[PDB]
């Protein structure tokens, strides 16, 4: 019933033994309520190693 | 660091995605001995690890 | 050209303040100064002979 959305399960990975990189940018908040409608936010990616 | 590990349990930190400024390491009279195996010394500020 | 003690009597230039010239010749003892700080007498820290 409440109107709220924030993260409750980290189950992403068991195990994080022997680590090499981390990236932490600065923090910041973004909006996790069930926005309906059209999708009027468009986001173009490109990966390439 | 206020207390170091021992021998027997050497503890092992990651240097990583930082400027490794060698010059106040080495500059520092405090240390007693001072000797790398692998290569020069004075040369650590330039080639890339 | 070896003894059991170590045959000491041979030596080589293990400091100089740059590359040496095609058939160069230099029997230099005098103290390099390895460390930024100027160095006098002929020892101390970071004075490498
Ligand atoms: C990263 O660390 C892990 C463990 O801390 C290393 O994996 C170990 O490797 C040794 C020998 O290769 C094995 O005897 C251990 O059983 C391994 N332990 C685990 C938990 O896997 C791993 O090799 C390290 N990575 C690198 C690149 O050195
Ligand atoms: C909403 O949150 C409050 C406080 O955390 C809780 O008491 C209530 O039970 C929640 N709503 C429902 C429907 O459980």
């Amino acid at each position: 019933n409440n109107k709220s959305w924030m993260e409750s399960e980290f189950r992403v990975y068991s195990s994080a033994n022997n680590c090499t990189f981390e990236y932490v940018s600065q923090p910041f908040l973004m909006d996790l309520e069930g926005k309906q409608g059209n999708f009027k936010n468009l986001r173009e990616f490109v990966f390439k190693n | 660091a206020t207390k170091f590990a021992s021998v027997y349990a050497w503890n092992r930190k990651r240097i990583s995605n930082c400027v490794a400024d060698y010059s106040v390491l080495y500059n520092s009279a405090s240390f007693s001995t001072f000797k790398c195996y692998g290569v020069s010394p004075t040369k650590l500020n330039d080639l890339c690890f | 050209d070896s003894k059991v003690g170590g045959n000491y009597n041979y030596l080589y230039r293990l400091f100089r303040k740059s590359n040496l010239k095609p058939f160069e010749r230099d029997i230099s003892t005098e103290i390099y100064q390895a460390g930024s700080t100027p160095c006098n007498g002929v020892k101390g820290f970071n004075c490498y002979f």
